[PDB]
């Protein structure tokens, strides 16, 4: 829904078409008809006041904190994700573990705010699974 | 501004389901939740 | 000069994107996929300079 | 264009043919705050019919130079927008007593813009100024007219009288001289109120100061167009009593419609052409 | 520091000095737009090899001065980024026909910088103005051309022929004189026209000032390059057919490679501390 957004609806196919297949776990999938929808629209609001507030509860020592790390250490998913970002010794600006501990403890919130929303109430907690594959004892049920 | 004021609520509801549930919870307190945002871009270096 | 040594060796990069089994890929995990057909059963060869 | 005269002295023309260069720089723009341009008329000593007609091609030349000017509204007009767009952007700022409603007042300011007509602009400020008002008093909790059928009418809020004693004379100094250009951008700004309310007394201003140069673009066409066709009908009587080619013809061109712009400007273009087969039934010395 | 000359009367050189102190305010900032300044050489007057070292201490004086005042387009750039993410923001207040293609010319826009090379900024300016123009039609609904591999021509747009008459008038001059930019020709303001359109005009008047500053910067720096080694080419076959020692003392002086202007710096003074050795090398009088 948000690459529906802001582009042509031919170039939105090209996207669909990649999106609505799952290969997850070995065996294929797809969806039906992901029609756009007002119950996505006000899903769409909330990941988007979401994807806001994020950057600003976010502490100048968090964001810029990937940035830094680039300059000495080196790795795999270090490389592998700064390839997404924007392309652009030092002193930290100020450090106040009163204010920081702050502003970490309300960026909890957003992120189960927007975290939920991918979220769905669990059901099952499978612990043997039968041999079968065709049968599975599940708790928590409800 | 000056006081941030609880807003107390009992809420029995059919609904059970916690998605389903905050949805609607925002169209009777919309206004309460403008006046979170409101009190972040007043006050820079403050976070409710 | 990354791109020349994977490339070289022919070792592919582990996605082109980043999913959670990339993350699970460094957690520790089967990297390797079964071969499509192994007539003559499990392979191992080491390495001694 | 090329204005004509029967019984004025060449000194007489050359103070009339500055008049044009000069008009901009004038204190006063109004014939009538000017007499002693029409005691040059010659009235009271020189026939009437060549009189009455000396105003008519003054008055049309008063008129062809006030449409050809325009009101400057230049960058002027722009910084009506600069202004708007800081209320506008600071009214989803400000927490209010109430929501639905004020939210009507701020996309009602956004619409605000400027139509590709010049008469309908005034329109747009008339509305949209009336709706930022409002919403300043709704900051300090003023209260609001509840009767039917009142709009309320403009005033700053929580301003000190030191300012207000000079800046009606700039709201009366530019409506004494509508060809002037002032920007008035003065120091506005005052640690009273708020960065919101502080925005909405300078952009408040702005929608007067367009408004008196609107009204006045008025004041005077609307007007002379009423004195044409006053000295018009007077001419006619007079003109009536003879009956000649030229004293017949004369009565024709004053058959048409003093009203709207290019049906006044009609007059003045047939009469340049024409001026010479008419000529003789005015007496000269 | 001073210039040297062989056989040139002081009467023709203080013509070259003042030609040269006042270049900036003299009109057509160029030595071909100044052929009598060629006149004042002496050619077929003199000598082919004296011929060549009197212009030769003219282009290394013609391009000092320009490598001296340098024009700042630096103080009109930081106007231009104003004027830049400015038309920015009334594109996502402005709807369209089509709402995706709207944001591949303002992410554009949105992503512009200046960095410290001026080499790049004649390519700065073209997507500014691919971002442009591009965007303007949109708003007046006229359709883009859609020729494979065709930019859009870059021009004011809805204005009188008179009006374009005038305007563009000016960038002619600044092809001529890159240095004493003289705008003050505003008057664009919409009126008429649509608000987001009137922005990208003033954006085009920018951006065509800057286009033709760096084009003419870079002409005339290359033109004179080329222009220097010229002289050398021909020099060193003319000094060739004599073999005596300050016919033999120039060509080291001219052995350096006169890639850019940075040996030209240092062949300059070199060529006028030691020039009293060989001043009897051209033949004079």
């Amino acid at each position: 829904g948000l690459f529906s957004l802001d582009r042509s609806y031919e170039e939105v196919k090209a996207a669909v078409q990649q999106l609505q297949t799952i290969t997850f776990r070995d065996a294929t999938f797809t969806i039906p008809d992901p029609v756009i929808d007002q119950h996505l629209l006000i899903d769409m609001k909330t990941a988007c006041l979401s994807m806001s507030m994020v950057a600003n509860l976010a502490s100048e020592l968090t964001m810029t904190y990937v940035r830094k790390l680039a300059l000495e250490d080196s790795s795999m998913l270090l490389v592998k994700c700064q390839e997404l970002l924007m392309r652009l010794p030092a002193r930290p600006q100020h450090v106040s573990p009163d204010d920081e501990i702050a502003r970490l403890s309300a960026l909890f919130v957003m992120l189960r705010q927007l975290d939920d929303l991918i979220r769905e109430q669990v059901v099952f907690t499978v612990c043997d699974v039968s041999p079968d594959n065709k049968s599975a004892t599940c708790i928590f049920k409800g | 501004g000056p006081e941030t004021r609880p807003g107390i609520y009992v809420l029995t509801s059919s609904i059970a389901h916690w998605q389903t549930l905050v949805d609607v919870a925002r169209g009777k307190f919309a206004r309460e939740r403008c006046s979170f945002v409101n009190r972040r871009i007043t006050r820079p270096r403050q976070i409710p | 000069v990354d791109r020349w040594i994977r490339h070289a060796a022919g070792v592919e990069r582990p996605q082109l994107l980043d999913t959670e089994t990339i993350s699970m890929l460094t957690f520790g995990s089967m990297s390797e996929r079964n071969a499509a057909a192994t007539v003559h059963g499990q392979k191992a060869a080491c390495e001694l300079i | 264009m090329s204005l004509q005269f029967i019984g004025l002295q060449r000194r007489d023309v050359v103070a009339l043919v500055n008049f044009l260069r000069h008009l901009t720089q004038k204190p006063d723009v109004d014939l009538e705050a000017h007499p002693k341009i029409l005691k040059k008329c010659g009235e009271k000593r020189l026939h009437r019919r060549t009189v009455l007609f000396n105003e008519l091609m003054l008055w049309l030349g008063y008129y062809r130079e006030l449409r050809f000017h325009n009101p400057d509204l230049s960058s002027v007009l722009e910084e009506f927008e600069v202004r708007c767009v800081a209320v506008a952007r600071r009214g989803y700022t400000y927490p209010f007593g109430d929501r639905g409603k004020a939210r009507d007042h701020l996309a009602v300011l956004d619409r605000t813009e400027f139509d590709t007509d010049v008469r309908h602009d005034a329109e747009i400020v008339e509305r949209a100024l009336v709706s930022a008002v409002i919403l300043a008093k709704m900051s300090v909790r003023e209260t609001l007219v509840t009767a039917i059928g009142q709009t309320e009418p403009i005033a700053f809020v929580h301003l000190k009288d030191t300012e207000v004693q000079r800046i009606e004379e700039n709201l009366e100094g530019v409506r004494r001289n509508m060809f002037c250009v002032k920007p008035l951008d003065l120091n506005l700004d005052r640690h009273a109120n708020t960065a919101l309310v502080n925005a909405v007394n300078k952009l408040v201003y702005t929608g007067r100061l367009i408004m008196n140069v609107r009204r006045s673009w008025e004041e005077l066409e609307r007007k002379c167009l009423a004195r044409i066709q006053e000295r018009c009908k007077l001419l006619v009587k007079e003109l009536r009593m003879c009956l000649s080619f030229d004293s017949n013809y004369c009565r024709n061109i004053l058959k048409h419609a003093v009203e709207n712009g290019d049906s006044a400007d009609t007059l003045l273009e047939l009469l340049i052409e024409d001026f010479d087969i008419y000529v003789d039934s005015f007496p000269q010395s």
